[PDB]
């Protein structure tokens, strides 16, 4: 069977980005629906079970560009009292939750990124393609795949 | 925009 709309694919894969892993293990997801990367579910469309492929995802694909914007100063006042405000820790303001990763403290301020963490880095891609099936009712009416484990990491 | 508090 082969990777396409409303099925759901189990793949294995590692993710690095400059020769670094981020990321690795195996999961399963809705194909169609919007819940990978745009990038990796282009290169997953069309790929049979049983089949191992690389793919490189530009940050367009990806997470997007790095807004410059999106990197701002911010009081340290305003981390909780029992923080840990050091560099790649993360934190959040309500806008829906609004995610920044802490780039650099001096002082009294801090900088801080509100950003994706993979903001302007391209993607690359080991995947194997384990299984292919249709997609249940409830896993379309959700819109997304069935429970199965935490298997990455 | 800017916020008053971030939380963990
Ligand atoms: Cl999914």
């Amino acid at each position: 069977m082969k990777v396409g709309q409303d099925k759901v694919v189990t793949i294995r894969y590692t993710l690095q980005v400059e020769g670094e892993v981020l990321d690795q293990g195996e999961l399963s997801y809705l194909h169609g629906h919007r819940n990978l990367i745009p990038g990796l579910e282009e290169a997953l469309e069309g790929r049979e079970e049983g089949e191992a492929f690389q793919a490189h995802v530009p940050a367009e694909k990806a997470y997007g560009p790095h807004d410059p914007e999106g990197v701002q100063v911010v009081p340290l006042s305003a981390f909780p009292e029992d923080a840990e405000v050091v560099p790649g820790a993360q934190f959040y303001a309500q806008d829906n939750p609004m995610p920044l990763t802490v780039v650099a403290v001096e002082g009294e301020e801090v900088t801080v990124d509100f950003n994706h963490p993979l903001a302007g880095k391209d993607l690359d891609f080991q995947v194997e393609v384990v299984k292919v099936r249709e997609a249940t009712p409830e896993e379309l009416l959700h819109g997304h795949a069935h429970p199965s484990g935490h298997h990455h990491h | 925009h800017k916020y008053n508090n971030y939380e963990g």
